[PDB]
C-alpha cells in the first residue's frame, strides 16, 4: 500500500541538504 | 469513520483495556503539533482548484490520446468526470490529513477504485500519474512559509506524502 | 507482480520518459538502505514458526469460543488448517518486504480472500485478530523490542521498515475485512 | 464514532466541500481543550480500583435489598456481585474513552445504543447506576477544568439513564 | 421424547425473573467437565444463587466446645488421589470446578421467589 | 404464505382434482384439535418475555465468552440485537404452529438467516443453543394444565418440537 | 383500535373489497368468545377494590423498602401510598376494557404507549407493577374459560413491562 | 419526641452485632452438637457460612425494625417460606427459633446493659419500652418459622 | 545505581547541559508529593508477609500440579524457597518505590533471573503470576481499597503512585519470559 522507493526519495531529501 | 485518537480508543475496546500512560503521551504529541497541522491543510485547501487544473493541463500534454475523438476524456461529459475525479481524491487526503489517520480515505475514496476504473475503461496508470502531479505540486506547497513563523514541519509533509503514494498504488 | 525497481520504470513508461534525473537519485538512496531491508527479512524468517503459534493461540485465548464444539478451530482437521492459513499470510507478507511492494500480496494472496472465507463460514473477526497479533510482533523483531529473544544487528536506526511492514499487515486486516 | 475531528469532517462530506475555516477552528478547539481532557483520563485510570469498589459499595448502602433478595438480577450472590463491579468498570472506562476522543462518541456507541431494551429485559434498575455514578463524581478528587472535563461526561451517563 | 423431570425443571424458566426467582436460570444444562476450566470459564449455576456470596463477618469460635464433639474428616489420606502428577485435582486448589457433575442444581425445591 | 389448509389444496390444484373423502375426513381431524392447538398458541405468546430472557441467561452461564470484550454479545447494540433475534425466532414458531405448515417460517425468517450470520461473524453453534433452550421451555410450557381441561396432546407437542429443530438446523 | 372487528375491516379497506366470509368468520370468533369474556369483565369490577388494596400491599410485602425510603417516587408518604393505589386501578380498569372489546386495544392507547417514557422520567420501577399483576392474577376467583380469558390479558401487561 | 433512647438501642445491638450472632449459633451447635457431626446439616464449610449469614440476615431485620419502630418492615417475603424454606431445604427449625431465641435474650441485655460481659457508658433512665419491642420483633421471626 | 534525582543528571550528561529551571520542574514536583510516597511505602512493608504468602499459595490455587510429584513447589524442600523468592522480588520493588526510579531492581534482581530459571527447571508463566497477584496487592494497600486491613492515610490521590508500581512489577514479568 506504500511506496519504498517514492517514500525513501521524500525522506532523503529534506533531511540531507542540496 | 475513525480519527487518530478513535483508532487507538477502538483497539483498546477489543480487548477491554483501559488506556495506558505510554498512548496518552503520544496522543499528547499529536496535540503539540497541532497548529502545524492545520496549515498544511489550510495550504492545500486554498490552492485547490491551481492544484487540480495544472495537473491536468500538464497530463494531456503528456498522454494525448485521452483527449484524442474516441478517447476517455473526449466528450465534456467525460472531460468533465475527469477533473471532478482528480478533486475527489485531493479532498479525501485532506480529509486524512487533519484526522491524522487514513481512515476516511481507504474506506469511502480507494475502497473498490482499482476495480471501479477497471469497469469503466478507465486507464489506471494515467490516474497514477494525475495523483502524483498533485502529489508534488501540494508539497512543494506545504514547505514553504509565506506569512508562517519558521520551523520543522518535514515529519508531517512527509505523512502527506504518504497519503499521496497510498491513492495512487491504489488505482492501478 | 512488481518489485520497487519495476514500479518507477511503469510509471515512467505512461509518459514515455527515460528514467534518469530526480527519480535516478531517488533509486540510489533506496539501495543505500538495502541492507537494512535484508537484515530484517532475515529476523522475521527465523522467527517465523514462533510467530504463528503465538498468534493462534493468542487469537484463541481472547475468544475461547473458537475451540468449543462447533467452534471454527474446534477439530484437529481445522486446526492444523488455522495453523497453515496463518502463515501463508505471514509468508506473502515477507514477499513484500523483499520485494518492497504489495503487489505480490495484494493479488496472490488478498484478491478474493474475503469472499473464500465467508463461503467456508471463517469468523473474519478472529483472523483480523490473529493477523494484528502478528503484526505487533513483526514490528517488534525488526525494532529489536522483543521480550522473549533479541538478534544482533548493527547500529542505527530501521524504523521506516517498521512503518512499511505495519502497512503491509494493516492491509491485510483491511482486505479480510 | 463521534468526535469534534469526524463530526467536522462528516460536515465538510455532506456538503461535498473541502475543509474551510468553519471546520478548522472546530478541530482547533478540541487541541485547545484536549490538555485539560488527557489529564483527566490518566487520573481517573489510576484510581480505576478504588473508584469502582467503592462506587460499588454506595450501591449497597443506598439500595440494601440488592444484596439480600434472591434472583439473578441482584447482588446476592458470588457471580451477581461480580456482575455489578463489571458495569461500574464498564462506565468508567467508557468515560475515560470519552475524554481520550473527545466527545460523547464511545459511549454512544458502546453503552448507549440498547441500554434501555436490556435493562428491561434483564431487570436492572437504573437508579442503581445513577447512585454510583454519584459516587464517581464526588471521588475522584479533581479540581479545576480537569474536574470541569471529568463530570461532564459523567452526567452525561446520568442523563440517558434518568 | 422428553423426560417428565427432564422439564418439571424448565417450567420455572418461563417466568419472568421477578416473579420467577432463581428458577429463571433454570435453561443451563450440565456442561463438560472441561468447560469450566480457565479458557472456556463455563458459570455454574449456584452462582446465580445466593449460596455463593455467603461470606459472614461472624464465625464460630471452636474451642469453646467440649473437647470431642468438633469432628473433621478429609476426603482422602491419599497423597495421589488429593492431587495427581498433573494438576487435575478433585480437593486441592482452584481445579474443583472440573467436574463432570455438579454444574446444574436443585432449587425448585423452594418457592418462585 | 400459506397454512396446512391451503397446504393440500394447492398440492391438488397443480393435478387438477378434486379433494378426496378421505383428504375431507383427514381435514376433519385438524379441525377436531383446534382447540389444543390454540391453548399451546396461548401458552407461549403469554410467557413470550420470560422464555426469551432466562433462556439467554442460561446461555451466558454455559458459554460465559459471548459477553467477554471481544466476545460477540459485548456491547449494549449488540447484546441488543441478540435478544432481538431469539424473539424473532420465538415469533416465527408460533406463527408456524397456529398456521400447521412451516412455509411462513422460513419464507420470512430462516431464508437468509445463515447467510446473514456468516457475513457477520456470528456463532451459529451458539445460536442453536438459543434456539434449542426456548424449544424445552416451550415444550414443557405446552404439556402442564393450568386452566386446561385434561387430555392428551402428545401430537401437537411433537409438531411443535419440530419447528424448533427446524429453526436450528436452518443456522447450524 | 385493535378490536377483532376493526382489524377485519382494515384487512379489506387495504386492498379496496368489500367484505367475504373471511372477514365474517373473523367477527364470529368474537361473538363466540365474547359469552366468556363479558363474564370476566363482571367479576372483576365486582371485585375491583377487594383486588386493588389487596395487590397495593403485596407490593409492600415483597419490596418493603418501598414504604421506607423517603423521595417523592415511593410509596413512604400518605400521598404516594394514595398515587399507588391509583396506579393499581388504573391497571385493573384496562384489563376489564380489553374484556369488553376482544382484543388488546384500550391498553395499547391508553396504557402501554409512553409507558416507559414515565417510568425512566417518575423513577418508577416495572417490576412493580409486575408483582400487582400477579396477585391479581393468583387471587381473582375466577375459573374454566371465564379465568384464561382474564389471565390473557393480565399477561399481556407483564410482557410490556418486561 | 425522644429518640436518643431509639438510637442508643440500634447501636447496642449494631455495634456488638458480629459477636451476638457468633454467640448466637455457636450456642445452638452448643446446645446440640449433632449439627457440626458429619452428616448433620451445619457440618460442611458451605453450609456453617451460611447459617451465620442468616442469624446475620435476621439481625439485619430486627435492627432495621428497632430504627424504623414498626413491624412493617418484619413483612417482607422472607417470612413466607422461612417455614417453608427450612422445611424444603431440610433445616431443624425448632434449633433455628433456639438460635433466635439466644438473640432474643441478647438484644434485651445489650438494651437493658445487663450484659455480665459488656459494660457501657449511657445517660440515665429507663429503656425497657424499647427492649419489649424487640421481644415483639424476635418473637415475630420466630412466628415466621415453627 | 541510580534514584529519581541521579537519572536526571546522566540525561543532562549526555548533552552538558546545567540542571536548570526547565528541567527542576520535575525534581520539584517529587519532592512536593514527597510525603505521600513515604506514606505509600510503609503501607507495603507493613503488610509484606501478608502479600507473600497469599500471592504464592494464590498461584498454588490456580495451578494444583505445581503440588502433585513432579511440580517445582513440590516438597518443603522446594516450597520454602519459592516463599523465600516472591520475599525477594517484593523487597527489590519497595526499594525502587522508594527510589523512584527502576535501576536497582533491574540489575540486581532482575538481571541474569531467566538463565537461573531455565537452569533449576523453574516454571516461568506461574512464577509471573505470583507476581501479578501482588501487584493488584500493592495498588489496594496504596489506594487504601483493601478488603480487610483499612490503614490511616489522609485524603488526596495516591493514583500515580500506584502505576509507578505498577510498571515495577511489569518489569519482572518482562525480564523472565
Ligand atoms: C456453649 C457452647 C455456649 C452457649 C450455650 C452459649 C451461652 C449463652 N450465652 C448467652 C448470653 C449472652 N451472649 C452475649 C453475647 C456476647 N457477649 C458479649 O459480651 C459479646 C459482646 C458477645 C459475644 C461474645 C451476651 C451479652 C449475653 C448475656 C450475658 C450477660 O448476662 O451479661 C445466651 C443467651 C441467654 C440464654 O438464653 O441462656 C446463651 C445461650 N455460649 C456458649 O459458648
Ligand atoms: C443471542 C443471539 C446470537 C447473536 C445474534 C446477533 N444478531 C445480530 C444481527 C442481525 N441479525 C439480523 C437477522 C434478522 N434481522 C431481522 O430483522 C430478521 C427478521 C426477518 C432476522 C432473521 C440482521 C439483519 C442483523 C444486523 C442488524 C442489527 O440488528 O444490528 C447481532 C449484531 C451483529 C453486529 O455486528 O452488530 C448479534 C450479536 N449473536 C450472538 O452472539 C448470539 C449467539
Ligand atoms: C510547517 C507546516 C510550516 C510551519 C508551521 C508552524 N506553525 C506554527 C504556529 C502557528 N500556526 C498557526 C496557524 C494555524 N492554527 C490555526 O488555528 C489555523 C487555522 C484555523 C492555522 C493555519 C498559529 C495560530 C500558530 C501560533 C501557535 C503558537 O505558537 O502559539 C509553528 C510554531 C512555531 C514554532 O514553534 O517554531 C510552526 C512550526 N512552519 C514552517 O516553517 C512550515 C512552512
Ligand atoms: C514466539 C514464541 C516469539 C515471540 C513472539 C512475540 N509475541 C509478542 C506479543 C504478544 N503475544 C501475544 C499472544 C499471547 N498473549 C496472550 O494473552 C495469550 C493467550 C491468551 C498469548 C499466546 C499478544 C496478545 C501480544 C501483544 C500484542 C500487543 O502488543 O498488542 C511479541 C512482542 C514483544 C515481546 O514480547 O518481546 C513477540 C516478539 N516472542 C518471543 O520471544 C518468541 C521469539
Ligand atoms: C494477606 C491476606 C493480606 C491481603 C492480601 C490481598 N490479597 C489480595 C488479592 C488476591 N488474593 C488472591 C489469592 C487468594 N485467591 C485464591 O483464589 C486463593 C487460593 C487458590 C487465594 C490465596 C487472589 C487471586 C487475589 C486477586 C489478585 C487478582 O485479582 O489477580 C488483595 C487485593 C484486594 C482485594 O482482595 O480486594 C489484598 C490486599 N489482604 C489482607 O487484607 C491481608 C492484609
Ligand atoms: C495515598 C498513599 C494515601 C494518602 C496519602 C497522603 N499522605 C499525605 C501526607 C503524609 N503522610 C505522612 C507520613 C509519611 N511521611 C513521613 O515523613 C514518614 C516517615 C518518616 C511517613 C510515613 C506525613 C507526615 C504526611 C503529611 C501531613 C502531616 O504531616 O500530617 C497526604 C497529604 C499531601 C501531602 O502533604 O503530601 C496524602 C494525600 N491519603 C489518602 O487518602 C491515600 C489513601
Ligand atoms: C485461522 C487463522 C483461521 C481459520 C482458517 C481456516 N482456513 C481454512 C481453509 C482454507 N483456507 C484457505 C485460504 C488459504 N489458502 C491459500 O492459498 C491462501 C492464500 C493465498 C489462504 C489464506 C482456503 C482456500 C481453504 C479451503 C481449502 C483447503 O482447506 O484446502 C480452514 C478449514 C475449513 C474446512 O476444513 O472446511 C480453517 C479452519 N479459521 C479460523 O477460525 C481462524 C480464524
Ligand atoms: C394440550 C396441549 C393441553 C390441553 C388442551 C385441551 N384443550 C381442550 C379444550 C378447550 N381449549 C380451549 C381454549 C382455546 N379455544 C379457544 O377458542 C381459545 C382462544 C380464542 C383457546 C385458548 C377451549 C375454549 C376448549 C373447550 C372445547 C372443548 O372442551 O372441547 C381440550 C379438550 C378436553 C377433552 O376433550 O378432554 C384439550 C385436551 N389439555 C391438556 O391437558 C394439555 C396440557
Ligand atoms: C437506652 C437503651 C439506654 C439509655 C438511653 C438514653 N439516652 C439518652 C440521651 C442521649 N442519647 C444519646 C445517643 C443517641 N442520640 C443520638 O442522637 C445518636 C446518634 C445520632 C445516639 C446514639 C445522646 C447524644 C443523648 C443526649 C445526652 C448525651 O449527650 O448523652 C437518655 C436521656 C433522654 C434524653 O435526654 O434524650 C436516655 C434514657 N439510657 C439508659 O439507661 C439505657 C441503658
Ligand atoms: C443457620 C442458623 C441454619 C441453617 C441455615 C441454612 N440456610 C441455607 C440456605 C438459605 N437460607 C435462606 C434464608 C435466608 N436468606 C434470605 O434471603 C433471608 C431473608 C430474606 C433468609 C433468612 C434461603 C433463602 C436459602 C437458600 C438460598 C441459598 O442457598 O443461598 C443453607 C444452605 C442449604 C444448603 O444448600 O445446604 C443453610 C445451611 N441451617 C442450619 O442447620 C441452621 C439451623
Ligand atoms: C517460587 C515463586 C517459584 C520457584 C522458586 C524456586 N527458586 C529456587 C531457587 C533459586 N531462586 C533464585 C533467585 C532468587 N535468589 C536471589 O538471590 C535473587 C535475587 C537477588 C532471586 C530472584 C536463585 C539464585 C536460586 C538458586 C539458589 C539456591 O536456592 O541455592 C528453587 C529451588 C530449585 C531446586 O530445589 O532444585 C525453587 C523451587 N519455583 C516455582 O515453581 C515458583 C514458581
Ligand atoms: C451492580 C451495580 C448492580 C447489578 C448489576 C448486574 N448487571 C447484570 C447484567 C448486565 N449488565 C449489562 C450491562 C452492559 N453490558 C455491556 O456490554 C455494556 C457496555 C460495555 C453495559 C452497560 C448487560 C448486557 C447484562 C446482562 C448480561 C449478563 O447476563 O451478564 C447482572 C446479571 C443479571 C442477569 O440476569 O444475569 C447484575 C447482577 N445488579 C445489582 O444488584 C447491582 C445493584
Ligand atoms: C404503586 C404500585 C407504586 C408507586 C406508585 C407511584 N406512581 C407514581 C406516579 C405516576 N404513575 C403514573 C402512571 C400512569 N399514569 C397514567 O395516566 C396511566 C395510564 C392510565 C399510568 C400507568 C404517572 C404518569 C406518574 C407521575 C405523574 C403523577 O404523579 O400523576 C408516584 C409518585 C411519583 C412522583 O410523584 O414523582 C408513586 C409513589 N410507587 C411505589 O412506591 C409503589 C410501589
Ligand atoms: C544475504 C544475506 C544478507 C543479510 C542478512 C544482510 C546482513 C547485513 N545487515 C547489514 C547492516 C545493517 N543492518 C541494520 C539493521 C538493523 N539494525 C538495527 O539497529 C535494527 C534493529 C535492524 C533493522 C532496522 C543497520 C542499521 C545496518 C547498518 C548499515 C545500514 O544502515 O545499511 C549489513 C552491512 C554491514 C556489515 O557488513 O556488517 C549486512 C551485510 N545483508 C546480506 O547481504
Amino acid at each position: 500500500v506504500v511506496l519504498p522507493v517514492a517514500r525513501a526519495g521524500l525522506a532523503a531529501t529534506a533531511k540531507k541538504n542540496q | 469513520m475513525l480519527d487518530a485518537f478513535a483508532k487507538v480508543v477502538a483497539q483498546a475496546d477489543a480487548r477491554g483495556e483501559f488506556l495506558s500512560n505510554t498512548q496518552i503521551d503520544a496522543l499528547s504529541k499529536m496535540v503539540k503539533e497541532g497548529n502545524q497541522r492545520l496549515d498544511i491543510v489550510n495550504k492545500v485547501t486554498s490552492n485547490a482548484s491551481a492544484i487540480v487544473t495544472n495537473s491536468a493541463r500538464a497530463l494531456f500534454a503528456e498522454q494525448p490520446q485521452l483527449i484524442q475523438p474516441g478517447g476517455n476524456a473526449y466528450t465534456s461529459r467525460r472531460m468533465a468526470a475527469c477533473l471532478r475525479d482528480m478533486e475527489i481524491v485531493l479532498r479525501y487526503v485532506s480529509y486524512a490529513m487533519i484526522a491524522g489517520d487514513s481512515s476516511v480515505l481507504d474506506d469511502r475514496c480507494l475502497n473498490g477504485l482499482r476495480e471501479t476504473y477497471q469497469a469503466l475503461g478507465t486507464p489506471g496508470s494515467s490516474v497514477a500519474v494525475a495523483i502524483q502531479k498533485m502529489k508534488d505540486a501540494s508539497v512543494a506547497l506545504a514547505n514553504d512559509t509565506t506569512g508562517t513563523p519558521i520551523g520543522d514541519c518535514s515529519s508531517l509533509v512527509a505523512e502527506l506524502a504518504g497519503y499521496f503514494d497510498r491513492a495512487a498504488v491504489s488505482v492501478v | 507482480m512488481l518489485d520497487a525497481f519495476s514500479r518507477v520504470v511503469v510509471n515512467s513508461d505512461a509518459k514515455a520518459a527515460y528514467v534518469g534525473g530526480s527519480d535516478l537519485q531517488a533509486l540510489k538512496s533506496f539501495i543505500a538502505d538495502g541492507n537494512k531491508r535484508l537484515d530484517a527479512v532475515n529476523s522475521i524468517v527465523s522467527n517465523a514458526s514462533c510467530m504463528v503459534s503465538d498468534a493462534v493461540s493468542g487469537m484463541i485465548c481472547e475468544n475461547p469460543g473458537l475451540i468449543s464444539p462447533g467452534g471454527n478451530c474446534y477439530t484437529n482437521r481445522r486446526m492444523a488448517a488455522c495453523l497453515r492459513d496463518g502463515e501463508i499470510i505471514l509468508r506473502y507478507v515477507s514477499y513484500a518486504l523483499l520485494a518492497g511492494d504489495a503487489s505480490v500480496l495484494e493479488d496472490r494472496c488478498l484478491n478474493g480472500l474475503k469472499e473464500t472465507y465467508i463461503a467456508l463460514g471463517v469468523p473474519t473477526n478472529s483472523s483480523i485478530r490473529a493477523v494484528s497479533i502478528m503484526k505487533a510482533q513483526a514490528v517488534a523483531f525488526i525494532t529489536n523490542t522483543a521480550t522473549e529473544r533479541k538478534m544482533s544487528f548493527a547500529a542505527g536506526d530501521c524504523t521506516s521498515l517498521a512503518s512499511e511492514v505495519a502497512s503491509y499487515f494493516d492491509r491485510v486486516g483491511a482486505a479480510i475485512s | 464514532m463521534k468526535t469534534p475531528i469526524t463530526e467536522a469532517i462528516a460536515t465538510a462530506d455532506n456538503q461535498g466541500r473541502f475543509l474551510s475555516n468553519t471546520e478548522l477552528q472546530a478541530v482547533n478547539g478540541r487541541y485547545q481543550r484536549a490538555t485539560a481532557s488527557l489529564t483527566a483520563a490518566k487520573a481517573l485510570t489510576g484510581s480505576a480500583q478504588r473508584l469502582i469498589t467503592g462506587a460499588a459499595q454506595a450501591v449497597y448502602n443506598k439500595f440494601p435489598y440488592t444484596t439480600q433478595m434472591p434472583g439473578p438480577a441482584y447482588a446476592s450472590s458470588a457471580i451477581g456481585k461480580a456482575k455489578c463491579a463489571r458495569d461500574i468498570g464498564y462506565y468508567l472506562r467508557m468515560v475515560t474513552y470519552c475524554l481520550v476522543v473527545g466527545g460523547t462518541g464511545p459511549m454512544d456507541e458502546y453503552l448507549v445504543a440498547g441500554l434501555e431494551e436490556i435493562n428491561r429485559s434483564f431487570d436492572l434498575s437504573p437508579s442503581w447506576y445513577i447512585e454510583a455514578l454519584q459516587y464517581i463524581k464526588n471521588s475522584h478528587g479533581l479540581s479545576g477544568q480537569v474536574a470541569n472535563e471529568a463530570n461532564a461526561y459523567i452526567d452525561y451517563a446520568i442523563n440517558t439513564l434518568s | 421424547v422428553s423426560t417428565t423431570k427432564a422439564d418439571l425443571r424448565y417450567v420455572g424458566a418461563t417466568k419472568p425473573a421477578a416473579v420467577g426467582g432463581r428458577r429463571a436460570m433454570n435453561l443451563m444444562k450440565q456442561q463438560p467437565f472441561w468447560m469450566y476450566g480457565p479458557p472456556y470459564n463455563a458459570v455454574t449455576q449456584d452462582e446465580y444463587e445466593p449460596i455463593s456470596a455467603a461470606a459472614p463477618k461472624a464465625f464460630v469460635d471452636y474451642q469453646i466446645f467440649a473437647p470431642g464433639t468438633v469432628k473433621v474428616s478429609p476426603d482422602s489420606v491419599n497423597a495421589n488421589e488429593l492431587n495427581p502428577v498433573s494438576g487435575m485435582s478433585k480437593y486441592i486448589g482452584k481445579t474443583q470446578k472440573l467436574v463432570g457433575d455438579q454444574g446444574i442444581s436443585d432449587r425448585s425445591d423452594k418457592l418462585p421467589m
